[PDB]
RNA sequence: AAUUGGAUUCAACGCCGGGAACCUCACCGGGGGCGACGGCAGGAUGAAGGCCAGGCUGAAGGUCUUGCCGGACGCGCCGAGAGGAGGUGCAUGGCCGCCGUCAGCUCGUACCGUGAGGCGUCCACUUAAGUGUGGUAACGAGCGAGACCCGCGCCCCCAGUUGCCAGUC
RNA sequence: CCGAAACCCCCGGGCUACACGCGCGCUACAAUGGGCGGGACAAUGGGACCCGACCUCGAAAGGGGAAGGGAAUCCCCUAAACCCGCCCUCAGUUCGGAUCGCGGGCUGCAACUCGCCCGCGUGAAGCUGGAAUCCCUAGUACCCGCGUGUCAUCAUCGCGCGGCGAAUA
């Protein structure tokens, strides 16, 4: 295992999501945002930034 | 495929089930398997000196034997039947498995030989042989040969008439090979 | 009516003839015209094998026979007169094929 | 560390290494392919239950 | 670099190999990697599994930099497993070669010998044979070998969709 | 006995390296011959990602199409030795086929190491073999092809079939 993985930011009475949501499949799958190159999370797909 | 191959397929089917069931049903006292093959549910007839072990200790073994039969074959509803062997002492393969347990147990050679000889001659054996190839508890490769009455003759209408049972009786110092050749009256 | 072929083979001699004879006896008397039980070949199968697991010295070599024999029977009866005759016990170990044409 | 599975993953499309028996579990040792894949050594032990006949 | 190993006079050398380009494969070179079940300390404060992209790899997120998902438990050792075509066939079971497809080995009762044993199973004749014959202080029996089983010549019965200008309007 | 290892996964290489020695075999030193053509003959067997009719293209290896066949009923399939006529006229050759250049097919991811075939060119040793030594006694040896196993592919092997058909005992 690999701690720490608290990367979701916090508002005062809300939450917000740091990372990007994929545009190939639907919402529910986050992007390992490299800055130019997007890995996929569910399975493992070579995606480029849109 | 054709006529020729299928018969051999069937006979190969006999071996894979007769090999496993022997090794398990040494507690029962294994003597055969009358295998009736159908498109409805493969009907195996397991031969034991004693049916009360094969069933199990409360249904477990008969269900266990129903359950491994589904894995090997493509008949997923195989029945189990237990028929007694009518003379297990006329059957040699029973006496081989029965002698193997006794040598596993540690009882002396000529003693463990005498009883055996005596129980099957009482049963009705024109003649009997027990051979025990093995270490014989030293480290020289010598067999001991226990001999009464008639024996296997010449040719092949020799081996068909007689019975022959083989069993590896395991030890923890080595091994001992258990051969038991019975000649029934005929 | 429907001309049926019973094509019946067996791996051993004693098992195949008893069924062929019994099939020609029970069918004889009812609504059946029956052509006789014809013997085709033995496709004797030779497996020719090396005995010794060393493959060493002289090794004596087993000849193997598997002999499979095929009797054939034409019959003129119904599909119901067919099952009546297919009642029979049959040796283990005896393949009985049925083609149906008019 | 971390790595993905292995149970062998190379070509074995055909040859002897393609085969194994249904009694002693070998590649190079004999595999009689008539729908009776065993080694020559097993074959001899098994046959009288098969119904093969020694006689020539 | 490794030319995997074993086999060694008959009885090791077309042998284990009835199938070595990878596979096989056990050898070598290089890259990468699982260790059960218990004890011990750790846990979800997010994977033990997956993954772009370079940087590296003969290739493999494999490895690092780097950023991250799906849903939820596993190192390090310590006993001790699974695995090993890793050693010992002078520790073995099985099977097999050769001596030997040879012609021997035993038991009963009797008999002889203080006894180990003998006799019989020896001798004569005869056969591939303790095979058979005669003799004989022996008479018989089992195994072996023999017949027994399978295959080959000739004929016949049952059965013919293989068989043919056989005989034929 | 081994325990990131004598495990495990992988690619590549090695077993097919050679100055040499031997064993078991194939092919062979020609007129009882070679080409070419024609004609008369078998048997065991094996055949579903398998045998492949037949038709077509390709010089061919093979490719395209496609019947039948899970089998006395279809396919591999042609036997080979034979004989008759024709050309050729005993030389290291029209023997013999090693070695090398090239063109080309076929299987597999892939045949340089290390496959086989087809065509053209290339065209090596060998012209009957010392000492020594092996096998066998009749449908056998001697001789000729034929199939199968294992099996994509390495068969001058192993098992098995029929054709010609003796010497000496």
């Amino acid at each position: 295992m690999g701690q720490k993985w608290k990367l979701y930011e916090i508002k005062d009475g809300k939450v917000i999501r740091k990372n990007k949501f994929c545009p190939r499949c639907g919402p529910g799958v986050f992007m390992a945002d490299h800055g130019d190159r997007w890995a996929c999370g569910k399975c493992g797909y070579t995606e480029w930034k849109k | 495929m054709a006529i020729e191959r299928y018969f051999i397929r069937e006979a190969v089917r006999e071996m894979l089930i007769d090999e496993f069931l022997e090794k398990e049903l040494r507690r029962a006292g294994y003597g055969g398997l009358d295998i009736k093959k159908t498109p409805l549910g493969t009907k195996v007839i397991i031969f034991a000196a004693n049916p009360g072990y094969v069933i199990g200790r409360g249904g477990r073994r008969i269900r266990e034997l129903t359950r491994i039969l589904e894995k090997q074959f493509g008949l997923e509803n195989p029945q189990i039947e237990v028929e007694e062997i009518k003379n297990p002492y006329l059957n040699a393969k029973v006496q081989a498995v029965r002698l193997a347990q006794a040598l596993e147990r540690g009882i002396h050679f000529r003693r463990a030989a005498y009883a055996a000889l005596r129980a099957i001659m009482n049963n009705g054996a024109r003649g009997v042989e027990i051979r025990l190839s093995g270490k014989l508890t030293g480290e020289r490769a010598k067999s001991i040969r226990f001999y009464q009455g008639y024996l296997a003759k010449v040719g092949n209408p020799a081996e068909t008439l007689v019975s022959k049972g083989y069993a590896q009786a395991l030890l923890k110092l080595g091994v001992i090979g258990v051969k038991v050749a019975i000649m029934p009256p005929g | 009516m429907q001309k049926a072929r019973i094509k019946i083979a067996s791996t051993n001699v004693r098992s195949l003839d008893e069924v062929a004879n019994q099939i020609k006896q029970i069918a004889e008397r009812t609504g059946v015209r029956m052509s006789g039980p014809i013997p085709l070949p033995t496709k004797r199968i030779r497996i020719t094998t090396r005995k010794s697991p060393d493959g060493e010295g002289s090794a004596t070599f087993d000849r193997w026979e598997l002999r499979v024999h095929k009797r054939l029977i034409d019959i003129e009866a119904d599909e119901r007169a067919m099952r009546q005759i297919m009642r029979i016990r049959v040796p283990e170990d005896v393949t009985i094929e049925i083609e149906l044409i008019s | 560390m971390a790595k993905a599975d292995y149970n062998k993953r190379k070509p074995r499309k055909f040859g002897k290494g393609a085969r194994r028996c249904i009694r002693c579990g070998q590649y190079g040792p004999i595999i009689r392919i008539q729908g009776l894949m065993l080694c020559r050594h097993c074959f001899r032990e098994v046959a009288p239950k098969l119904g093969f006949r020694k006689y020539e």
